[PDB]
RNA sequence: AGGAGGUGCAUGGCCGCCGUCAGCUCGUACCGUGAGGCGUCCACUUAAGUGUGGUAACGAGCGAGACCCGCGCCCCCAGUUGCCAGUCCCUCCCGCUCGGGAGGAGGCACUCUGGGGGGACUGCCGGCGAUAAGCCGGAGGAAGGGGCGGGCGACGGUAGGUCAGUAUGCCCCGAAACCCCCGGGCUACACGCGCGCUACAAUGGGCGGGACAAUGGGACCCGACCUCGAAAGGGGAAGGGAAUCCCCUAAACCCGCCCUCAGUUCGGAUCGCGGGCUGCAACUCGCCCGCGUGAAGCUGGAAUCCCUAGUACCCGCGUGUCAUCAUCGCGC
């Protein structure tokens, strides 16, 4: 199945709270900011992550 | 008399260093030691899990 | 032009250029290959093409690696790209994905790893 | 052979011991009931749209009881 | 080799196989028109990904499924009649070439034989050897009862192609008979619903039994 | 035969680690090194204290320095010995010790949790101890004490903790020790810092 | 034009990586022309062996895998090239087998 | 043209009927009541046995140069029966190729090339190419594709 | 001392299955006097105690997962793996003079080689799902919805087994139950059952032809090449301590001829002889070379085992201990 792991669904909504501004709809461009602010060093968790936020920053404007 | 007879082939010819069982030796390239010997000792030959 | 083309272990490199349209698998006619069926599986890219790119290109394939069938694949895959490169038309390329898609996209299948109880017969093989 | 075409259109659910059987509904194209809707069952994979095959019309399966 | 080549540049224009160009088949039942797959293919061999896919199989050429399941005829629980159809001898299983040379010459024997179509000829007997009911216990509370079911058009293909397979190896098991007279005489009798043909014959006993479900 | 070579090379180094282990048992002996070069063949040895390794007036030493020349072969071996920068930190130093400590007839549970209360403030993430054997009885039991977070699975458990087996004998006849340390400078494959 | 090919075998990945990155450094700081260091084909040797000690249980088996990468560089002469090889920090690992080639 | 541009089953059959001709080729007395090799189980059924090997071994040395003994027993090898046991490869004969690959430099269409094995002479290359334009030719205006 | 003498309810360690199943629990809070219970429960969803949404609990730890190996495309770097990639030049074989083929120099394309980076992320759309989690279909694309083959198997239990591989309590023997040596046994056979190899011929056998692999191994070793013997084998020998010399042939495949279906132009068990290899010696106790002979079996009931994508099935190959014992095991 498909469940998005636990630990990166507490990072992703915890880099949301703290820049609500340097994540958007475009996902490559959160991809290489979650790059850059975390010290991941799997690319594949970066990429989960950087899906992850692109659907919580979808989630932000319609709510 | 005691000595035990030389041999250059066969099961006796061969004894692990370690525990000095005659029977399953391997010889990949020449480690000379039993095989449940090896079990405990190829990560200490660097030998790793894939 | 160079091309290549890769399908299970037959491996094969491609060079077309200007000609009057003699088509080798290592250096032999593509007419006289002993087994048919390998035949038709070279020739699938160039019937549908057209005879006037068959008469208009000189094409020198060699395949190493696999079986003859295998070998025949890599040679219509990397005949295909040849063509694809040397006409470098929409067209060609629609109608190839059309006919059938491994010509585009290859074969990346292979064979899995042999495990034990009972290896030798298969990988998901084990006894009674 | 008397047999009668008729299109699938909506699934009704997995049915039969084992869910092998397909319940479908189906509409019959051509007979002596034609346009009427019957539920009826599918050996082997099916869609939406199939034409299936019947030698009587008159037999239905029970509604599928959960 | 000049059959071979001949054969090899006759259906340069676009041909099955060799020869019958599929544009004069035509499909009488309506059921498998969508499932039959009638594209016209030089060879019918695409090593596809078909078994993956839920309805690949609609894909599939019915020369290259017809080879397909030649290639696995033998051997089986199926003791018809107390006979165990075994390929000992070079087996069909995974030479598929040997199988694509068979179907080749039963072909042929059926062109020269009926005079017409051979692939027009096999539509005939897929239509002819489809059943259209069979059997299954369904149970209430531990009592079962035998219930007649309606045959998808795809398992009434898979049924009925792999019945014309198994009478074919029946007729030419452990007999003088080649597999390819086996095969083109199996194919002939299931055109004109001949009973003596196990893929008509077993039609009419999947069709029957369920009768009697009712 | 580069194969051979290195084959030979690290079975001459294995057999030599298991020669110092029934050797230098009492010294804690926790790891080894071996350098070659033109003048020799140098031993790097961490025990848990050299003072043992010594010997007196380097009686003992100068005696391995003879044997790993005569029974291994080395040419010119050169004997170095050294303290292991954290013994709290080796398990398998630790498990030797409580093994020691056992042997000695004190009582499992408390030579257990004190060792595992003094490997704890030595800053090590994770400690396990699972003992196994006639430990209150004939029939034989296996008890666990666990502290902190040991992740027991992945190449993580293969790679960064570290391990160590010991047999404690006694009248009773043998005990079976296994401790798990994990060090504090290894970090989590799930775990994201954020800056 | 004389020669000098050196194979640099080492079961670790990295300091096989540091001998070479440190030989390119002395062969550009030298000023004499080296040849790309080619990484010749890396050796598995494969160990499987039965994991139960006795005859008993399910037959299973252990894969035992040691992977020993090799590599080539070729340099032109120069002594004061070759002087800086033999200073060379090699680690315990790392196996360097130098011939001299016309 | 060349050998490439034709079957090597029909080419061997020119070749090995050419041949026939030429009193350099001569089967030994002990060939026709030895077999091919110790995988074959049956004795070959006809009587030009011998001289197909040699329009094979020619036409093996056309192709791969430089080749001895034993890779042309590598090569000539097939599966035999082992009773109840799996059937399994073996190797052909070693003094029967000895012998046609002597009766062959005898010949001088080819030679020894000592450390590497028998290569193909320039008369011999001349011998196989006319025949190969000869059978090529023949399947070119019996099956015209070949023309091009 | 030694025990291969026993003692696996005397043990350590180890393996098996429950079972890579989803579970095991702890800190404190809450209910019950207590046994103990909650967390770990319920609707949905997941391959999971993975989550969603409500819950007297919130968090934590072990577990699955993440983690790591390899396939799936490209890029870079590196090119002595490999090639008339473009190729003036040299050597050669033909040819319709149209052309086709091969090598030396030279080039490095491309395969390969082996280090890093990108790429595949429900990344987007439609439908479902309470708008949640998440599910199905579709688009693009070498590969999207645990991508794919694997490794990592838990708390505990089974006195499972294993002290006969190792340490090892208890007891027993101390010129035997200790040490050495010769021969036999480990193969003994009217017998029941398990698992494997051959076979039950025409789909096929004989003759010859063609294009096809990785696994790994190679110094008392791998061995081209040359010579004798039909062959097993005898003698010499290049190169090689491993992208470079050998194992290396590919098999299945089809192609032209012979045979024309039967216990046999299948099948070879089995019985004897001459020769050959390893070993001190191979009848007990090896295979091979040739001959003669060369069995049943003709598809096999009751009962019953496994498999789902390159996967079944069929084919063929390196290697394990190693002279051979394997008709086995792993891997290709």
């Amino acid at each position: 199945g498909k469940i998005r792991q636990g630990f990166i669904k507490r990072v992703a909504r915890e880099l949301v709270n703290k820049y609500p501004n340097e994540f958007t709809t475009d996902f490559e461009h959160n991809k290489k900011k979650v790059q850059e602010l975390t010290n991941v060093t799997s690319k594949k968790i970066r990429n989960r992550i950087a899906g992850y936020v692109t659907k919580l920053v979808r989630m932000k404007m319609e709510g | 008399y005691n000595k035990r007879k030389p041999r250059k082939f066969g099961k006796g010819a061969r004894r692990c260093i370690r525990c000095g069982q005659y029977g399953p030796i391997i010889r990949i390239q020449g480690l000379m030691l039993c095989r449940h010997c090896f079990r405990e000792v190829a990560p200490k030959l660097g030998f790793r899990k894939y | 032009i160079q091309t290549t083309g890769k399908r299970k272990t037959a491996i094969a490199r491609a060079v077309i250029r200007e000609g009057k349209g003699r088509v080798r698998i290592n250096g032999k006619p593509v007419e006289i290959i002993e087994p048919e069926i390998a035949r038709f599986t070279i020739l699938e890219p160039l019937i549908l093409a057209g005879e006037e790119i068959w008469n208009s290109v000189d094409i020198d394939v060699k395949v190493e690696g696999g079986g003859f069938m295998g070998q025949a694949e890599a040679a219509r895959m990397a005949i295909a790209r040849a063509l694809v490169e040397w006409t470098g038309d929409m067209s060609l390329k629609e109608k190839f994905m059309k006919y059938d898609r491994t010509m585009l996209v290859g074969d990346p299948r292979r064979t899995e790893p042999h495990k034990p109880n009972r290896s030798t017969k298969g990988p998901r093989a084990k006894r009674q | 052979d008397e047999g009668y075409p008729a299109e699938v259109i909506e699934i009704i659910g997995r049915t039969g011991t084992t869910g092998d059987v397909t319940q479908v509904k189906v509409r019959i194209l051509e007979g002596r009931d034609k346009g009427r809707v019957i539920r009826r069952n599918v050996r082997g994979p099916v869609r939406i749209g199939d034409i299936l095959i019947l030698r009587e019309t008159e037999r239905e399966a029970r509604e599928i009881k959960s | 080799a000049k059959p071979l080549n001949e054969r090899f540049f006759i259906p340069h224009e676009i041909k099955v196989m060799g020869r019958w160009s599929t544009e004069d088949v035509e499909v009488r039942d309506p059921s498998l028109k969508p499932y039959i797959n009638l594209e016209p293919r030089l060879l019918p061999h695409t090593h596809g990904r078909h078994a993956k896919k839920h309805f690949g199989k609609a894909n599939v050429h019915i020369v290259e499924r017809l080879i397909n399941k030649i290639m696995r005829s033998g051997g089986s629980h199926y003791k018809v009649a107390g006979h165990f159809m075994r390929r000992e001898h070079r087996s069909l299983n995974s030479k598929k070439v040997k199988a694509y040379e068979v179907v080749k010459e039963a072909f042929k024997i059926i062109e020269q034989r009926t005079g017409k179509n051979p692939i027009q000829v096999l539509v005939w007997a897929i239509e002819n050897a489809a059943p259209r009911e069979d059997t299954t216990s369904v149970m209430f509370g531990g009592i079962r009862y035998h219930v007649a079911v309606d045959i998808s058009p795809m398992r009434r293909l898979d049924v009925a192609l792999r019945n014309i397979a198994l009478g074919a190896s029946a007729k030419c098991y452990r007999n003088k008979m080649s597999f390819a007279e086996a095969l083109a005489e199996e194919i002939i009798l299931a055109a004109n619903k001949d009973p003596k043909s196990y893929a008509y014959s077993k039609k009419l006993e999947i069709e029957r039994i369920a009768e009697s479900s009712r | 035969a580069i194969e051979r070579y290195f084959i030979r090379e690290a079975v001459r180094e294995m057999l030599i680690d298991e020669f110092l282990e029934k050797e230098l048992r009492r010294a804690g002996y926790g790891g080894l090194d071996i350098k070659k070069t033109p003048l020799g063949t140098k031993v790097i040895i961490f025990a848990a204290n050299p003072g043992y390794v010594i010997g007196r007036g380097g009686r003992r030493i100068r005696e391995l320095t003879r044997i790993l020349e005569k029974q291994f072969g080395l040419e010119n071996p050169q004997i170095e010995v050294e303290e292991i920068k954290n013994p709290y930190l080796n398990a398998k130093v630790q498990a030797v010790r409580l093994a020691q400590a056992l042997e000695r007839g004190i009582h499992f549970r408390r030579a257990a949790y004190a060792a595992l209360r003094a490997i704890m403030n030595n800053g090590a993430r994770g400690v396990e101890i699972r003992l196994s054997g006639k430990l209150t009885g004939e029939r034989a039991k296996s008890i666990r004490f666990y502290q902190g977070y040991l992740a027991k699975v992945g190449n993580p458990a293969e790679t960064l903790v570290s391990k160590g087996y010991a047999q404690a004998l006694l009248k009773l006849g043998v005990i079976g020790v296994k401790v798990a340390i994990m060090p504090p400078g290894a970090r989590l494959p799930d775990e994201i810092e954020i800056i | 034009m004389q020669k000098a090919r050196i194979k640099i075998a080492s079961t670790n990945v990295r300091s096989l990586d540091e001998v070479a990155n440190q030989i390119k450094q002395i062969a550009e700081r030298t000023g004499v022309r080296m040849s790309g260091p080619i990484p010749l084909p890396t050796k598995r040797i494969r160990i499987t062996t039965r994991k139960s000690p006795d005859g008993e249980g399910s037959a299973t088996f252990d894969r035992w895998e040691l992977r020993v990468h090799k590599r080539l560089i070729d340099i032109e002469a120069d002594e004061r090239a070759m002087r800086q090889i033999m200073r060379i920090r090699v680690p315990e690992d790392v196996t360097i087998e130098i011939e001299l080639i016309s | 043209a060349t050998v490439y541009d034709v079957p090597g089953d029909l080419l061997v059959e020119r070749v090995a009927q050419r041949l026939k001709e030429i009193p350099e080729i001569k089967p030994p007395e002990w060939a026709p009541f030895v077999k091919t090799g110790r995988h074959k189980e049956r004795l070959p059924e006809q009587e030009d046995w011998w001289y197909y090997r040699v329009a094979s071994i020619l036409r093996r040395v056309y192709l791969d140069g430089p080749v001895g003994i034993e890779r042309l027993r590598t090569y000539y090898g097939g599966r035999k029966n082992r009773g109840h046991a799996p059937e399994k490869f073996y190797k052909a004969g070693g003094s029967i190729i000895r012998k046609a690959l002597q009766q062959l430099e005898a010949a001088g269409f080819v030679e020894k090339v000592p450390g590497k094995g028998r290569v193909i002479t320039p008369k011999g290359r001349s011998f196989l190419d006319k025949i190969a334009t000869e059978l090529k030719k023949e399947l070119e205006e019996i099956i015209p594709e070949l023309k091009k």
